[PDB]
């Protein structure tokens, strides 16, 4: 059996750490919801 | 608990208590990704949450009602991934999303790599609205994980 328990509010925090770059990728989505690179 | 906010999706069927994903509670509907629950029912205290809508290709599922999340990435502003890793506290991570270019349009993507317990973590805009869920994406040539910003309709 699965169960859920609260983890917090959905709120924007002003002084959050900024990381992660911003790639633009060509992808394909199959019927099973799986993403794949196209090039 | 029907209190809006983000939740952990736990299971007591594996070893001990394992966190399989994350979900969002909004307008009395629990939103998560299909591959997390696979449509299974969820216990929230004494109450039970029954699946209401799901789509394997979208990798999304809603409980107690139809999909309620409508906000979308504006394509310009930074967003915040409220990552809820298993056993650790919820942390907001700001980033500028990439783009998934598909034949059916472009979808935002965040280049943040987090443990398997994190699928379903919400992605928020500057006004605190959930614009998608984290946990379904690709690994690129360098090995970094890039998740699509998966939003329903």
């Amino acid at each position: 059996d699965m169960y859920i328990e609260r983890a917090g509010d959905i709120t924007w925090e002003k002084d959050a750490e900024v990381t992660g770059n911003s790639p633009r990728l060509d992808v394909a989505l199959d019927e099973s919801g799986d993403f794949s690179l196209v090039e | 608990e029907t209190t809006d906010g983000v939740y952990r999706v736990m299971t007591r069927r594996l070893l001990g208590s394992t966190q399989v994903g994350v979900g969002v509670m909004q307008e009395g509907v629990f939103h998560t990704m299909w591959h997390v629950t696979k449509g299974a029912a969820l216990r929230s205290g004494e109450g039970r949450l029954d699946p209401y809508w799901g789509d394997v290709k979208q990798d999304l599922v809603s409980y107690c009602g139809p999909w309620k999340l409508d906000a979308a990435w504006d394509g310009l502003s930074e967003v915040q991934l409220l990552a809820v890793p298993p056993g650790e506290r919820a942390k907001n991570i700001q980033t500028l999303p990439g783009i998934f270019k598909t034949k059916d349009g472009d979808i935002g993507a965040v280049a943040l790599d987090y443990p398997a317990g994190t699928s379903g973590s919400p992605i928020l805009d500057k006004c605190g609205r959930v614009i998608g869920l984290y946990g379904n994406g690709v690994v690129i040539k360098n090995g970094s994980y890039v998740s699509a910003i998966t939003q329903g309709k």
